[PDB]
DNA sequence: GCGGTTGGTGGTAGTTACGTTCGC
């Protein structure tokens, strides 16, 4: 079975700038190659078929090329909307097999997260759990450093945090934390804060609240 | 227009069985072979194989004749995937696909996809969600969706007429084997009394709808 | 006019370039 490799596997680039993105094959595919672009939730759509040929409907800045085993799709220009996993697929020989894909992020200024802390509902108290949600909303770059700290101890280690996928039209990011205690161990402690760090913030933002 | 439906996905034991249906419309059925891939949650694509539909005859990849089997009702332009002895390793979108119009002459791609439908192969049992209110010149207030099993929920605002500022996170796997998210929202703090704000979740596996009215 | 987004007959085949179509 054919083996297709794309180099890189991520990849991260502004607004404007041209992207290439390979796509080497196991053995000869003899131009039997095809581009996807898929985007989150949704089915992955044909930009470029047999090598070059560009699909009706897709912005003239997708282009492909190569032969052989060694294959490359071109964005001339990239746009906000171009956020997307991309995937060549061969069809040279059964079965058909697709590489490992390549995400595209798109690099925006840097934009600090505005952060809000919620103290967990009385609804999910009465049933003796208590879940301490961190928001940090639209930021850019991705990487953030979230500290959790309780009566001035830290927690950080027994949160859980989720990131939202780019934004395609501001390119932004947003980011939970959530630090999940049994009733008890809630009610044993006063001063819930959530800290956080980020290359838009010149000093750590603190939100935080008093246990009732 | 040219349109696959697939239906049939759901949460199937370990050597359980499960049947997809891939609904086809809007094109002579028996003109285009019948396609189907499948995607890992976070994982790349995988071609299952492929069914003439004229004459019926199948191709599969790898090892899934052993397990697959594409079959055909061309009285209701469908395929069908019957999927036997499901592994954890078999949890996937599953997708149909089709040829271009023309795919004449080495013009071989896929053109149109159905929308997917997942099949979750786990011991684990269907369990709803609990859903609790993130109480709030820009206030911010959402919704945590904690403890359900399996994938996936869907969260609207005001029945969808609130999308501006409206994140909802990817769920997050528990210790537990339990799935959690939250969706939240960001408005400003003068509408906090004024506006009503209730998050509409729906865990389709469960059959659970819950309406959250989120109070400040 | 001419390349796709289409129509229609035949048919064991990606079947596929054609015409009756569709859309710049």
């Amino acid at each position: 079975d054919i083996q297709m490799t794309q180099s890189p596997s991520s990849l991260s680039a502004s607004v404007g700038d041209r992207v290439t993105i390979t796509c080497s094959a196991s053995q000869d595919i003899s131009n039997y190659l095809n581009w996807y672009q898929q985007k989150p939730g949704k089915a992955p759509k044909v930009l470029i078929y047999f090598t070059s040929s560009l699909h009706s409907g897709v912005p003239s800045r997708f282009s492909g090329s190569g032969s052989g085993t060694d294959f490359t799709l071109t964005i001339s220009s990239l746009q906000p909307e171009d956020f997307a996993t991309y995937y060549c697929q061969q069809y040279s020989t059964v079965p058909w097999t697709f590489g490992q894909g390549t995400k595209v992020e798109i690099k925006r200024t840097v934009a600090a997260p505005s952060v809000f802390i919620f103290p967990p509902s009385d609804e999910q108290l009465k049933s003796g759990t208590a879940s301490v949600v961190c928001l940090l909303n639209n930021f850019y770059p991705r990487e953030a450093k979230v500290q959790w700290k309780v009566d001035n101890a830290l927690q950080s280690g027994n949160s859980q945090e989720s990131v939202t996928e780019q934004d395609s039209k501001d390119s932004t990011y947003s980011l939970s934390s959530t630090l999940t205690l049994s009733k008890a161990d809630y009610e044993k402690h006063k001063v819930y804060a959530c800290e956080v760090t980020h290359q838009g913030l010149s000093s750590p933002v603190t939100k935080s609240f008093n246990r009732g | 227009e040219v349109q696959l439906v697939e239906s049939g996905g759901g949460l199937v034991q370990p050597g359980g069985s499960l049947r997809l249906s891939c609904a086809a419309s809007g094109y002579t059925f028996t003109n285009y072979g019948m396609n189907w891939v499948r995607q890992a949650p976070g994982k790349g694509l995988e071609w299952v194989g492929w069914i003439n539909t004229y004459t019926g005859e199948p191709t599969y990849a790898a090892d899934f004749k052993r397990r697959f089997t594409f079959s055909l009702d061309t009285s209701k332009s469908t395929a069908y995937l019957q999927m036997n002895s499901l592994r954890a390793e078999d949890t996937a979108v599953y997708y149909c696909a089709k040829y271009p119009h023309y795919y004449g002459s080495s013009h071989w791609y896929f053109d149109v996809w159905g929308q997917g439908t997942l099949v979750t192969v786990s011991s684990a049992s269907t369990k709803g969600p609990s859903v609790f209110p993130l109480a709030p010149g820009t206030a911010a207030l959402g919704c945590l969706v904690k403890d359900y099993f399996p994938e996936p929920v869907t969260v609207s605002w005001n029945s969808g007429a609130l999308t501006s500022g409206v994140h909802t996170f990817p769920a997050v796997l528990q210790s537990s084997g339990l799935y959690s998210l939250s969706s939240v929202v960001t408005v400003p703090s003068s509408s906090l009394g004024t506006q009503t704000y209730i998050c509409n979740v729906n865990h389709k596996p469960s059959n659970t709808k819950v309406d959250k009215k989120v109070e400040p």
